[PDB]
RNA sequence: AUACAGUGAAACUGCGAAUCAGUUAUCGUUUAUUUGAUAGCAUGGUAUAACUGUGGUAAUUCUAGAGCUAAUACAUGCUAAUCUCGACCCUUUGGAAGAGAUGUAUUUAUUAGAGUCUUCGGACUCUUUGAUGAUUCAUAAUAACUUUUCGAAUCGCAUGGCCUUGUGCUGGCGAUGGUUCAUUCAAAUUUCUGCCCUAUCAACUUUCGAUGGUAGGAUAGUGGCCUACCAUGGUUUCAACGGG
């Protein structure tokens, strides 16, 4: 796709020379937040936008890196993960069954799959309630 | 009242400028002769 | 937050506004004129703003002409018409040259007036132009 | 006499002693006494006096030179307060351009609701040397470059109209008619300057056209001429010769602007003179623009040689021979590839124009090339 | 507004009245800087009350490194001197044994200079490279070999620099914070990760490795020549045990 | 001390007036103050305070009237001048005819910001920039927009020198101000855990925002803090939701 809006998707003030000729139109923007990944084929041969992606879009990401499972799917462009870590009770002193919610914006670098493992950090804060952002599921 | 003293500061604010010019683009020069030490040195 | 400022078209007219620490914001009112720039090498020039036909989120504005960002114009073509023939020795893109005899041009804000109470164009070239023809079609 | 002037100015009896009346307005004063005077014929009627048609001249006059802000808006009042007849749809751009918040594209707009009467030509010569008086430091660069970029949405004969306004106070053609200057003004030196870079700012912004006026073409000549006077004139004390360093640079570099922008439709059958005063400039030094940034010399040079009508003027004097000796230099600075590059467009359109003169010249530069061509070891671009 | 909280290096008893002075701003941060009144009433007693301290620094008479800075509560922390014409004193304040600030007595052409670790270098406008050390001497013109966590020789006459000193294996480091506080040394092995917890190691005479995170230690120098006369005989605090066996052996 | 010179009431100006807990980031914000760097007209006008007077009013720190006069209060406003290439000389460590170059604040568009040869000693050319883990980072150039920002109409102590004794030109110490950057001190948000009892609380949130994505506005900014447009989500038997 190019578009889902009245309004345009475009990386703002990376752009071509108007005048010459260039087979892009658009200089897709490499860029990588850090975390030592090597920048994916998707960013410097892709097609989207996303403003909110790590990897076009000009947020930053270090601080809280975690993990967790994919369960959740079905917003747009945010997926919520599922950090399944058991918790410990002063009053057992057993274990028990835990897990709270953790949404995070997904990024269309790589699919979108229900029940992958993901690797997202602590970016600056994308909405009002997702304060993470996908960097590798 | 224009005082001997108002033109005397008047003249320390000129020479307070052109001397603070005079070190500063001359400072210049004595790090441009470092900088051209370590190019001949590469 | 505070109150919507809404600025129009023509008579000049700017609030003093001083906020959160020091940053002086110049809420313009009314904008006349505008600051537009040759996208593809480089000239800009202040123009005198006509009207606003698009608007990217709602067609209140389209109805009432209000500035802000991102809203596509057509605005005077005459400075950089007197420039396009005062110095080239040419006095003439193709799409691009096809908007001279209409006397009006195409570009977009960026600069908001409620904020920097700026007023900047940027005359579109490329894929711009073919996704904002579009536009004018998906009006029309 | 400036309670007089102040007594004169509020008792507003005029026409009783208005017989030196004109000739206060054509004589000189301080600034405190032209405020008042100008006050006073602006509080005046000016419909029947001694000569009102002498009182609106000394107001156009002093509207154009005005010190750019405070006798602009006096002479303007006075000018609305004369007979302003197809003035009153223009009175806002009046005010407007007096007035200190005179945005240019609204001044040229009033002025376009006011057009089609062409009653607003002597009030907008008047603001553009108003704006053109703007001085030195980046409030008058912001001013500058508005007003000679704005004054281009103006007619095509009132443009060389303000280029005559421009050459009337410093024309000098009585002075330099008989052999060149002899009489020396700095003040009036400045003007010159002044004149060269709004003649420099009008070619920049208006490049294709130009619009060529033939006596402000010989001023800009005389100009020169008076630069080279004060260079064989040296005044060693010598703020007179670094304002005549300062004049003769931006000149050079305005005179070869012009010709090297309008080239076509520009520089007339008298061509003869600017050769004349060209080998006047050359006759000093002809090879001392041995740098690679040789500014206007090698530029009005390449020009002649690059348009194939200036052969003629440019074979009249030896001018080719002091471009090959300037080119011929032993150690010759980056310029070598733009006499090269010379070399290349005086082949063609001098040994391929007329054989009296342009293929002597044409000669000239083939005996030059042959045994001054030697080292061509330009070891840089291979291009 | 307030204090009593204070940093406890400062040798403060509870009992002195309620607060304490509150740093005001200056060179460098709270937690490892001593004020002038802190110094001067109850670290050498010099004076006895804020009265005559006040007195003693309005005199013209303090100098703390170059110039009066007539405030009490002026941050005067680490590495800086501080200087009095009466009593012949240059103190060059620096951290010791057990945390706190110990003072030196230096001579004057050991107390016409200081050091900076550089906090960060960029450039800075108009093309001038810039250099900003631990306590805002923000200078321009370095030499052009700069590294960052890097000792730079300030002149502290006029406020140039004098000599550079970069860091690499071999040459002596000097930890300010942490729980291995005031102790010197470089040693083992430059070991760095990334995001942190590196440091350059730490000798001892058994071998003994301190790693801390790498913000808190910096050069003195090299073997033979430290540019600073050590607190205290070159302070490496072995052991209470060790200082009574050596008691009991000599 | 015939401008002023000591103290100096009054007054103006300047400055200052569920605690949540541990807990990371601010490459998302501003950063008053301190501290350190940092910017080539013998000096003009308001519009007034204290005060002098006329009163009202039971009265208030109530006041109106007119006469006054101050600035570091308000509001305007200025001086060629230096760095490159320097052919030639006369030897230079120069002085030179002149071909030249010229700040800052806001906004946008960019662009850059990636194996021989030997006087065995020496040379013979090799690459442009400050980094973090990470950038549209720091920084430099053009183009104009600036309801046009600043680039000192200020003060105290001495007042010394150059000699062409002008009444010249210079010159010290430091008080305030002021552009930008950094520091320091802060704020305002932000990542991860926790506390009162409960299933005679199992469903809770898209009521008139619920939860996202795209634009716009608000923002000191990241950000439904809101607007429209696109999507119909999200939470929960894990003790959520509600109540004590």
């Amino acid at each position: 796709t190019v578009q889902s809006e009245r309004a345009f998707q475009k990386q703002p003030h990376i752009f071509n020379n108007p005048k010459v000729k260039t087979s892009k139109r658009t200089k897709r923007w490499y860029k990588n937040a850090g975390l030592g990944f090597k920048t994916p084929k998707t960013a410097i041969e892709g097609s989207y936008i996303d403003k909110k992606c790590p990897f076009t879009g000009l947020v930053s990401i270090r601080g809280k890196i975690l993990t967790g499972t994919v369960v959740s799917t079905k917003m747009h462009r945010t997926i919520v993960i599922r950090r399944a870590y058991l918790h410990y009770i002063p009053k057992y002193n057993r274990y028990e069954k835990r897990h709270k919610n953790v949404p995070v914006h997904v990024s269309p670098a790589f699919r979108v799959q229900v029940g992958d493992i993901v690797t997202v950090g602590q970016c600056r804060p994308i909405s009002k309630t997702v304060r993470f952002n996908v960097v590798k599921v | 009242l224009v005082t001997p003293q108002r033109l005397q500061r008047k003249r320390h604010q000129r020479a307070l400028k052109v001397r603070n010019a005079q070190a500063q683009r001359e400072a210049a020069a004595e790090y441009a002769q470092l900088l051209a030490k370590r190019l001949s040195e590469r | 937050g505070r109150q919507p400022a809404n600025t129009k078209i023509g008579a000049k007219r700017i609030h003093s506004v001083r906020t959160r620490g020091g940053n002086k914001k110049y809420r313009a009112l009314r904008i006349e004129t505008g600051n537009f720039s040759w996208a593809s090498e480089g000239i800009s020039k202040k123009t005198r703003i006509a009207g606003v036909v698009y608007h990217p989120s709602n067609n209140e504005l389209v109805r009432t002409n209000t500035l802000t960002k991102a809203a596509i114009v057509q605005i005077d073509a005459t400075p950089f018409r007197q420039w396009f023939e005062a110095h080239y020795g040419q006095t003439l893109e193709s799409s691009v040259e096809s908007q001279f005899s209409a006397g009006r041009l195409y570009a977009c804000i960026s600069s908001r007036p409620g904020q920097s109470g700026r007023c900047d164009g940027y005359i579109l070239e490329g894929e711009e132009l073919a996704f904002y023809l579009r536009r004018l079609t998906a009006k029309k | 006499t400036y309670p007089i002037l102040i007594r004169n100015q509020a008792l507003k009896v005029m026409l009783s002693i208005p017989q030196v009346a004109e000739n206060h307005f054509v004589d000189i004063a301080p600034f405190v006494y032209n405020d008042f005077k100008t006050y006073k014929d602006e509080e005046d009627m000016e419909n029947e006096r001694v000569i009102t048609g002498s009182w609106t001249e000394v107001d156009r006059n002093v509207f154009l030179k005005t010190l750019s802000k405070f006798k602009n808006i006096k002479n303007v009042y006075s000018a609305t307060e004369l007979h302003d007849h197809l003035m009153v749809l223009l009175g806002s751009r009046n005010t407007d351009v007096q007035k200190l918040a005179l945005d240019a594209l609204l001044a040229y707009k009033n002025p376009t609701l006011n057009k089609y009467r062409d009653n607003l030509k002597n009030l907008l010569d008047d603001t553009l040397f108003k704006d053109e008086i703007t001085t030195f430091l980046t409030e008058n660069g912001s001013q500058s470059i508005k007003a000679e970029d704005e004054k281009v949405v103006m007619p095509y004969v009132l443009r060389i109209f303000f280029g005559r306004a421009q050459v009337p106070p410093t024309s000098g053609q009585k002075r330099s008619r008989k052999i060149a200057v002899i009489s020396v003004l700095p003040n009036f030196k400045k003007p010159y300057i002044n004149d060269f870079l709004s003649l420099a700012s009008e070619r920049l912004d208006y490049n294709y056209f130009f619009g060529n006026s033939h006596q402000i073409n010989s001023s800009k000549a005389t100009l020169k001429t008076i630069r080279r006077m004060t260079g064989f004139v040296n005044i060693v004390n010598s703020t007179l010769s670094v304002l005549r360093t300062n004049f003769p640079l931006h000149t050079n570099s305005v005179l070869q602007p012009l010709i090297y922008s309008i080239a076509m439709a520009y520089y007339v059958l008298d061509t003869e003179s600017t050769e004349e005063v060209h080998l006047r400039k050359m006759a000093s030094n002809l090879r001392q623009q041995g740098l690679k940034c040789l500014s206007s010399v090698f530029e009005f040079v390449g020009n002649t040689f690059d348009w194939s009508t200036s052969m003629e003027d440019i074979y009249a004097v030896v001018v080719k021979p002091r471009i090959s000796h300037f080119s011929d230099e032993n150690l010759q600075q980056p310029s070598s590839l733009l006499r090269l590059f010379l070399y290349w467009a005086h082949n063609p359109s001098l040994y391929q124009f007329l054989y009296y003169d342009e293929f002597a010249t044409a000669t000239a530069l083939m005996d030059t090339i042959s045994n001054q061509h030697v080292k061509e070891a330009v070891i840089g671009p291979i291009i | 507004l307030k204090r009593l909280a204070a940093p406890h290096h400062w040798l403060l008893d509870k009992l002195s009245g309620c607060y304490a002075p509150r740093p005001s701003a200056g060179p460098h941060k709270l937690r490892e800087s001593l004020p002038l009144i802190v110094f001067l009433r109850n670290r050498l007693k010099y004076a006895l009350n804020g009265r005559e301290v006040k007195a003693i620094l309005m005199q013209r008479h303090v100098k703390v490194d170059g110039k009066v800075r007539t405030d009490t509560t002026y941050p005067a922390g680490f590495m800086d001197v501080i200087t009095l014409d009466a009593t012949n004193e240059n103190f060059r304040l620096v951290y010791d044994v057990k945390g706190r600030f110990a003072v030196h007595r230096i001579t004057d052409e050991e107390a016409s200079y200081k050091l900076g670790k550089v906090k960060k270098v960029q450039l800075g406008k108009k093309g001038v490279p810039y250099v900003v050390t631990h306590d805002g001497r923000t200078i321009r013109y370095p030499d052009p070999n700069i590294k960052v966590n890097d000792t730079v020789k300030i002149d502290l006459a006029s406020g140039k620099i004098t000599d550079f000193i970069k860091f690499d294996a071999g040459k002596l480091v000097y930890v300010t914070g942490g729980r291995n506080l005031g102790r010197i040394g470089t040693i083992v092995h430059k070991e760095r990760h990334d995001g942190g917890f590196d440091l350059v190691h730490i000798k001892d005479s058994l071998d003994n490795t301190f790693v801390t995170r790498l913000n808190n230690v910096f050069v003195i120098g090299e073997q033979g020549k430290p540019y600073i006369s050590l607190p205290k005989g070159k302070g490496i605090k072995l052991s209470i045990a060790e200082e009574r066996d050596r008691r009991r052996a000599q």
